[PDB]
């Protein structure tokens, strides 16, 4: 008696597993610290993707 | 006034049942697959 399994379903949940204050953090520099006229770079090094 | 004296009407406990889910009804059967059957025109016109 064979059987068949129903077909894999796709994962829709997100992972979004934060608390209800957050889903995202932003981090910045402080204002004070705001460029008006030149030249500037930084550097963003991603730990995950 | 219904929902303020707690009566809740039902849409589809009608035919609730639809068994589709995407699991009982593999590809399209009236637009991908009846597309490709009424592809048999390309063997009726190499019969003509």
């Amino acid at each position: 008696y064979n059987l068949e399994a129903p077909d894999q379903d796709h994962a829709a949940r997100a992972e979004v597993c934060s608390g209800t204050g957050e889903r995202f953090r932003i981090f910045r520099a402080e204002k004070t610290y705001a460029v008006k006229a030149g030249r500037w770079y930084f550097e963003f090094e991603t730990v995950t993707a | 006034f219904l929902q303020i004296n707690g009566y809740a009407v039902s849409r589809g406990f009608k035919d609730l049942e639809l068994d589709t889910p995407s699991i009982e009804k593999r590809f399209a059967y009236s637009f991908l697959q009846q597309l490709i059957r009424y592809v048999d025109e390309a063997h009726q016109y190499i019969l003509e």
